[PDB]
């Protein structure tokens, strides 16, 4: 039967299965389908033991961050416009600041759904979908959108402060250049290759520093889908190009501190000195913060399609894309335990908030984590 | 196989070019001047070696 | 330094003084330190050294040269979707090919380069490794090694700025369709971006024509989303306001033809603006000036599109050229056939104005030809005068000829056969010849028709067809219905109008029989000729000329002659006796086929055919029985056997048929079988309804080389015939024919293969419902 | 074809081949050298070869190509009269061929599309070479082909006339009258003209043909 | 004869009335040919006589014509408008 259709090449799996820490869930409170197989910048906050819990089909849950049980839930599919009834769709993830979740959705829709009962306190449309989840601060709704436009809206209605077109790649150069506001900058990367500082204050550019090539003519890896959100240790800047090669460099003007720019990171933290990564190969890598010299490495998650690393029961913690969480060592290396909870898989970054440790599955929804 | 030409020609082909077709020059009289040659209509005589037909040098 | 001996070691393409003129330093030449490391990038600026040493003994140069060119071969390997000419297009577009210079350096480049074409093709999981394989003296065979995992598809298509019209319809308009269901299967998927500018304009037309003048795009962002598939679009538009068409300000050179233009600037003024058509009214302008004679109209819109009241008001900009543009015209593609072929299938003449459609018509009929591939032109400008336009009729010729065989008899038993030919456009003349013919022991049968399609100028059709039959059926010579049936007709086509065409014809017929069968109907045929023979015995002759006037008519808009696919055209025909027949008959005819395009690139087409008959006496006779009516198997209807189709006759009951054979060729005779045994062939009635039903789909695995040649079609084969002066009384314990429920019904899939001497008719089909007396054959091919 | 081997051994062989009448094999050593060895010494002669190769295996388009070869490969040159000639000995053959000869049925009324451009290699051989091995035979083809070409254009000067397009008729044969001296067909299609004038009411234009048919009365 | 459908004969390359007050006699052909461009018939043999003849046969009931033939000196300066009509 279907000994003929076949043409693929190889992904590398999930080796080492080892599970010197037993690892379990903490509960499971599924959504629906949530996150989704469906490629979606959609993501669940974890704030005020309340697992904030949505789908991009309209339901907005409040689950409690201790089993799971529902707090609040609103279904907030859309309604009407030039079609009717739409799901919510949502583009940015959940944002819990104050009495507000922010979600932006894919109809470029950027929310606030009331924290009490997930009512829209205030809805706004903004310069395109959100490709990265709003970074709502400052009295700003900061948005990556797909264009490249930062949005800020004043968090408390949406009244836009601004929007300001940033590091702008060819298309939707898939890149969450999430705006992280530090010293009165808001701080992005760049789906385009480079890296910015925009005003905080009102939407200037402090500067613009490329670091690595974009796709067009320098094509390049569409594996990585770059953090491009950056991690300014206060005053270096930690963030990468839109290929994935990482850099440190000024805050004040983005002068290259170092860079790690044959590294084409997917996923990275700067865990103090030693930056824990995910890299193209989608293995573990321990850097340094200096060269970006290798502290440690990974390679039992090989091409395995993971989340971002966490360090969550004092072990490095990643999820990847298969339902399969692994406690890497924050030493070398090693899985000090091995959860498969879901097979539908995770993409969402593992929210080590609430105490507890928070994420939904892909469609296996909303799951609690721990040891 | 069978002796004709075993796989092969006997396949129609053409010669008459090599007959050189006798024309007549068209004569106009007084008044009836229109410029009788044009185009590529250009042939210097010149019997140069080789001859006629397949009797022209062949390499 | 100066040089005594430059030494060249190994060149293998290059010649040696041409290496040497590439070199800076020539053999006795000013040698300067910087001119042998000159003579080391120089040689490599000739293109074909892969490595270039030049040393020097003291001062006695030393080159030690490797060597690039020619490239042995390039082997492609994984290039399951890919041709690998394209991937050698790539290296010709990085001017890399078999027999080549071969530079080390760009392998990765043009790695790169084919996966940057992955990428353009809708990939990017397929990667190549380009593998040098060394090949002797110079030699390189490139191994390219193609390792393709997955294509990116149509995933999904979000429109923010769109505030009018709902992306699912819009999806719907466009291409990016992304639903193949498991229970509802449907549509097809697998993006490509060269569909997207095209439903680009799919978006931007549909607002257009709308009313949304102030429709526009503000920008598309597609995604780029890892696992190398994902597509999801981010369209940014400005839907715009809807606006009202209010007023045509058309001007200009209108040549005089203004109420004309004004006709077809025949608006509403105020309703909901559409582009399109103004688009349309455009060129209908310069159609109509096209007709006028002015091959450049230039017709320049401007819609002042007035935000004030939300309409359009419409300034147009006219421009003609000058009337007698047609001066003269070329014709092109025609080395085997006559200019005047070709030239008489128009409707321009030359030294004239210009007829715009003319042309087209002209063309139309060659379209109408049959003896083409294509049929366009070059209407080509002669520059200098407005009215020197010389259209160069560049088309292309095809094919004919066709030879028809049955199935067997001839090289292992007696010499007997079956032929049929074709010649039509006979040497490159226009002349139709369709010749066949059987020699058996059972018939021997000879037939020609020959046409000279323009015996006058008009396209008197010269039609001049004869048949001269020995057939016999024979037991020993004649047992069993000998009929020698011999004659002619010269029919000839009619201009009627120009797709109404007549026809009109004259029918000899001597048919000579002899040792009849004892069918009843048969022989009350030769009851209602007053003639009433031996019904137990096969003795009886009968030496019938019959003299008929044949006719017929048609229409024919039908596009192409050969290969035709869009259209409707009329056959009627039909033939009536005449004082002096053997006898007074009739039979009238008609055969249909219908041409719809389902889908509108003609890629599914509705394809209706049926097929009409009525003959009888023109009053105090009958129709013969030899021209009743026959359908199933082989043919329009199959998946029958031949002759399947129609009513179904008894014989009388019968003895000796004067050698029967001894129990062969059973007639209810002496021979077994005896007392009225029925006949379970398709003797057919008098009346035919018949009819096939054939659907145009494509080949998507044939090359579309050899597959546009290629017609697959499935079908429905159902019809009926009955005779009204069937009776139920003899036929009634035997099966009456005088009900049009005598229907039968197949179905199956026909192959037109089209060989170099023409099409080839093979299908296996499937005789779903069967009436009485059908026999069957499942696989039945066309020759 | 035939390998990196020795040259001559590849060049005999298609030599030989050339002398077997083995055109298909002629190609096959004569290519499998030039594949090889296109600097070969008489890879050049090999393109002639191959010309003469290609016309006798009726490779009419790969003569051209070696014709055009023999151009590129030898932009000036003695054997270009050849090329020249060979050119239009394609162009000569390339344009009208059928069965129909024993029938006595031509083709000098079909399209002359090579047969015009057998007139330009043929002239530009007796133009570029009128001294060469290939001028006489050429002379014979280009006299021929002039009838040829006017015998096409009597058949469009023809056909107008039944066709009644007098202005059509006349520029036919003007088309004729302006390029050909000589020709019998322009000789006949000249009352054809006069009398489409005489359709057109240009008796006085036509007389003037009946003056020129009195000059070709001989 | 007895048939009395007949597709139609036609033939342009004419003058209309607006064309022949375009021009004069006394107009040079450049003139005329700003006006009336160049015809699809001239005199090859003699001097510029631009014919502008108009030829149609629509349906077995006889056959019309419109000869304006511009015969000018050799200088090309117009010396007749020769418009012949049918016969």
């Amino acid at each position: 039967l279907f000994n003929s259709e076949e043409d693929v090449v190889k992904m590398s799996p999930l080796p080492t299965v080892e599970n010197q820490f037993t690892p379990t869930t903490a509960w499971s409170t599924s959504v629906g389908s949530g996150i989704g197989n469906f490629y979606s910048n959609l993501h669940p906050a974890l704030a005020d033991n309340v697992v904030y819990a949505a789908d991009r089909a309209g339901l907005v849950k409040a689950l409690n961050a201790d089993d799971g049980k529902e707090i609040w839930s609103v279904s907030l599919a859309e309604k009407d416009g030039w079609f009717s009834k739409e799901p919510a769709l949502l583009s940015g993830g959940v944002t819990v600041s104050g009495g507000h979740v922010y979600i932006g959705s894919e109809k470029a829709q950027v929310y606030a759904l009331n924290t009490s009962d997930g009512t829209v306190a205030w809805q706004t449309k903004v310069a395109g979908e959100a490709l990265s989840r709003p970074v709502v601060s400052d009295g700003l709704v900061l948005i990556h959108t797909s264009n490249g436009q930062l949005q800020a809206l004043n968090e408390a209605d949406g009244a836009v402060k601004w929007t300001v077109n940033l590091d702008m790649p060819s298309l939707s150069l898939r890149g969450e250049s999430a705006p992280t506001t530090a010293f009165g900058a808001a701080v992005v990367g760049g789906d385009n290759g480079r890296v910015s500082a925009v005003l905080m204050e009102q939407g200037q550019m402090i500067w613009q520093q490329r670091i690595s090539q974009a796709t067009g003519s320098t094509e390049i890896d569409r594996l990585s889908d770059v953090d491009t959100t950056p991690v300014v240790v206060n005053g270096v800047v930690f963030a990468l190009a839109y290929n994935g090669n990482l850099t440190a460099l000024d805050l004040r003007s983005g002068q290259i501190m170092w860079k790690r720019e044959l590294g084409s990171v997917n996923d990275f933290i700067v865990d103090g000195n030693r930056i824990y990564l995910v890299d193209q190969n989608d293995r573990v890598m321990a850097l340094t913060i200096d060269g970006g010299v290798t502290l440690w490495t990974q390679s039992d998650l090989l091409h395995r399609l993971l989340t971002s690393p966490v360090l969550y029961n004092g072990n490095l913690v990643v999820g990847d894309s298969e339902g399969y969480l692994h406690w890497i060592n924050v030493e070398d290396g090693r899985f000090v335990a091995q959860q498969k909870v879901d097979s539908s898989g995770f993409q969402t970054e593992p929210v080590a908030a609430d105490g507890k440790l928070l994420i939904q599955a892909k469609d296996g929804t909303v799951y609690s984590i721990t040891r | 196989c069978s002796s004709d030409s075993r796989y092969k020609r006997q396949v129609s082909g053409d010669e008459a070019y090599l007959e050189a077709a006798p024309l007549a020059e068209l004569h106009a009289p007084a008044g009836m001047i229109l410029p009788v040659t044009s185009g590529d209509y250009a042939i210097p005589v010149t019997n140069g070696s080789g001859a006629v037909g397949k009797a022209l040098d062949i390499r | 330094f100066v040089v005594k001996d430059i030494h060249f070691e190994g060149l293998q393409r290059v010649a040696v003084g041409a290496a040497l003129l590439s070199m800076p330093v020539r053999t006795g030449d000013t040698v300067n330190d910087e001119d042998i490391s000159n003579t080391i990038r120089a040689l490599f600026a000739t293109g074909n050294f892969e490595d270039v040493r030049v040393l020097r003994d003291g001062d006695t140069l030393l080159v030690q040269v490797k060597e690039r060119p020619t490239i042995a071969s390039i082997t492609f390997s994984g290039n399951k979707s890919v041709k690998d000419d394209m991937l050698k297009q790539n290296l010709e577009a990085s001017g890399v090919r078999v027999g080549e210079s071969l530079d080390r350096t760009t392998i990765a480049d043009i790695e790169k380069g084919l996966e940057d074409f992955y990428y353009s093709v809708g990939k990017y999981s397929a990667s190549v490794k380009a593998v040098v394989t060394p090949l002797p003296r110079n030699r390189v065979d490139l191994k390219l090694v193609f390792q393709e995992g997955v294509s990116a598809e149509i995933q999904q298509i979000n429109i923010v700025g769109n505030h009018a019209f709902t992306t699912d319809e819009l999806i719907s308009h466009f291409q990016l369709r992304d639903e193949v269901p498991w229970w509802n299967v449907v549509g097809d998927r697998k993006y490509q971006k060269q569909k997207l500018a095209g439903d680009l304009e799919t978006l931007r037309s549909y607002y257009l024509d709308r009313g949304y003048a102030r429709f526009n795009i503000d920008s598309t962002q597609v995604s780029l989303t890892p696992d190398k598939k994902g597509i999801y679009v981010t369209v940014n538009i400005t839907e715009g306001d809807q606006y009202k068409l209010s007023g045509v300000e058309v001007s200009g050179n209108l040549a005089g033809h203004s109420a004309e233009i004004e006709q077809l600037t025949k608006i509403e003024p105020g309703e909901l603006y559409n582009g399109t058509k103004v688009t349309k009214m455009e060129d209908d302008i310069k159609k109509l000036l096209g007709r006028y004679g002015y091959a450049y109209p230039r017709v320049q819109s401007m819609p002042e599109i007035n935000d004030a009241d939300k309409t359009v008001k419409l300034r147009v900009n006219v421009d003609a050229g000058n009337r007698f543009y047609v001066r003269k015209i070329r014709f092109e593609g025609n080395d085997t056939s006559k200019d005047a072929v070709l030239r008489r299938e128009m409707r321009q003449m030359e030294g004239a104005w210009l007829g715009s459609d003319l042309v087209d018509q002209g063309k139309e009929r060659l379209n109408r030809l049959g003896f083409f591939e294509t049929v366009d032109t070059d209407t080509q400008r002669v520059p200098g005068s407005p009215d020197q336009v010389d259209v160069v009729y560049k088309v292309k010729e095809r094919n004919t000829g066709s030879f028809n065989f049955g199935i067997g008899y001839g090289t292992e038993s007696g010499v007997s056969f079956q032929a049929g030919v074709q010649q039509d456009n006979w040497l490159g003349t226009g002349y139709a010849v369709g010749i066949n013919g059987t020699k058996n022991d059972y018939q021997t049968y000879a037939e020609l028709s020959v046409t000279n399609p323009y015996f006058t100028v008009d396209g008197v059709s010269l039609g001049g067809r004869l048949f001269y039959n020995d057939f016999q059926a024979d037991d020993a010579d004649l047992s069993d219905y000998t009929n020698k049936s011999y004659g002619t007709d010269v029919t000839l086509g009619f201009p009627i109008n120009e797709y109404n065409s007549l026809r009109a014809g004259l029918g000899y017929v001597h048919n000579s029989l002899s040792n009849m069968q004892p069918q009843v109907a048969m022989w009350r045929y030769l009851y209602s000729m007053g003639e009433h023979p031996s019904t137990s015995d096969q003795d009886n002759s009968f030496k019938t000329d019959d003299f008929t006037f044949n006719y017929g008519w048609t229409y024919n808009k039908l596009d192409r002659g050969y290969f035709p696919t869009d259209g409707s055209r009329v056959n009627l025909t039909g033939k009536v006796t005449i004082p002096g027949s053997d006898n007074e008959y009739y039979k009238v005819t008609l055969d249909t086929a219908t041409y719809v395009p389902i889908d509108d690139d003609h890629k599914w087409v509705v394809l209706g055919r049926t097929r009409w008959g009525y003959g009888d006496g023109l009053g105090g006779k009958e129709m013969p029985f030899y021209e009743n009516f026959y359908a199933g198997g082989s043919s329009t209807v199959r998946g029958f056997q031949s002759n399947t189709i129609g009513p179904k006759a008894v014989y009388f009951p019968h003895q000796a048929s004067n050698y029967d054979p001894d129990y062969d060729y059973e007639c209810a005779t002496q021979d077994g079988a005896k007392d009225l045994c029925k006949s379970d062939d398709a003797v057919g009635g008098n009346a035919m309804a018949v009819a096939s039903l054939e659907f145009i789909t494509p080949t998507p695995f044939i090359s579309d080389k050899y597959a546009n040649s290629v017609r697959t079609s499935f079908f429905w084969d159902m019809g009926t015939v009955w005779d009204t002066n069937w009776d139920s009384s003899q036929y009634s314990g035997y099966p009456d024919y005088s009900d049009p429920s005598n229907i039968r019904m197949s179905a199956g899939i026909a192959l037109q293969w089209m060989s170099p001497l023409g099409p080839l008719v093979f299908s296996y089909a499937q005789p779903f419902k069967k009436y009485d007396g059908d026999k069957a054959e499942q696989f039945q091919f066309n020759i | 074809e035939v390998p990196d081997n020795p040259p001559n051994e590849i060049y005999a062989t298609a030599q030989q081949k050339l002398q077997d009448g083995n055109w298909r094999q002629a190609i096959t050593q004569l290519e499998a050298l030039d594949n090889r060895y296109p600097f070969g010494p008489y890879s050049q002669q090999v393109q002639l070869d191959l010309i003469y190769a290609y016309y006798k295996n009726a490779d009419l388009p790969l003569a051209q190509a070696a014709i055009d070869r023999f151009i590129r490969l030898n932009p000036t040159h003695p054997n270009i009269d050849y090329v020249m000639y060979m050119r239009g000995l394609t162009n000569m053959a390339l344009d009208d061929s059928a069965l129909q000869g024993f029938f006595g049925v031509d083709r000098s009324d079909r399209d002359p599309q090579h047969a015009r451009a057998a007139f330009s290699d043929f002239s530009k051989l007796v133009r570029g070479y009128p001294n060469s091995q290939y001028t006489t035979d050429a002379t014979k083809r280009l006299v021929f082909l002039k009838d040829r070409l006017a015998k096409y254009e009597y058949s469009v000067a023809e056909y107008y006339t039944e066709r009644g397009a007098w202005v059509a008729v006349v520029n036919r044969v003007e088309g004729m009258l302006r390029d050909y001296p000589d020709t019998q067909a322009t000789r006949d299609a000249l009352p054809l003209m006069e009398n489409a004038y005489r359709q057109m009411q240009m008796n006085a234009q036509a007389e003037k043909v009946a003056k020129i048919i009195a000059a070709n009365s001989s | 004869e007895r048939v009395v459908y007949r597709p139609d004969i036609n033939q342009g390359n004419y003058l209309t009335a607006n064309d022949v007050s375009k021009i004069r006699v006394g107009m040079t052909q450049q003139q005329v040919a700003y006006a009336l461009g160049t015809p699809l018939m001239s005199d090859p043999f003699g001097t510029n006589t631009w014919f502008y003849v108009f030829r149609q046969q629509p349906g077995h009931e006889g056959v019309t014509q419109q000869t304006l033939t511009l015969t000018f000196n050799s200088s090309g300066v117009l010396t007749n408008i020769d418009n012949k009509p049918a016969l």
